[PDB]
């Protein structure tokens, strides 16, 4: 629950995070920060999943 | 996928046809639906064998 809800809070962050910048088509910094953040989220997840 | 699928609907007019981003995100949502039955049936033949 701990992986799971932690990937939810990702993509509610993200939702919301998503009305800040205009639709372009490339990548910000903070689109590159919050994808960062969420492959660490999960890998974590998956880090668990593998012990 | 219920919270995606809400929240990245009303940017749009509410024209009938599946979109191509509909089309995806339903499925998304049958291939998620169809594993939570599965593991379902996992756990309704797992009291009377382990094997299958």
């Amino acid at each position: 629950v701990f992986g799971v809800t932690t990937v939810l809070t990702m993509t509610t962050l993200s939702i919301s995070a998503r009305n800040s910048l205009p639709k372009v088509a490339y990548a910000t910094a903070m689109d590159w920060f919050i994808a960062v953040c969420y492959a660490f989220v999960f890998s974590a997840l998956i880090e668990f999943a593998t012990v | 996928m219920t919270t995606i699928n809400t929240h990245l609907r009303e940017t749009l007019p509410k024209i009938p046809y599946v979109k191509a981003i509909d089309m995806y995100l339903m499925g998304c949502f049958v291939f998620v639906f169809m594993a939570l039955l599965e593991y379902a049936l996992v756990n309704y033949i797992f009291f009377s064998q382990p094997a299958r």
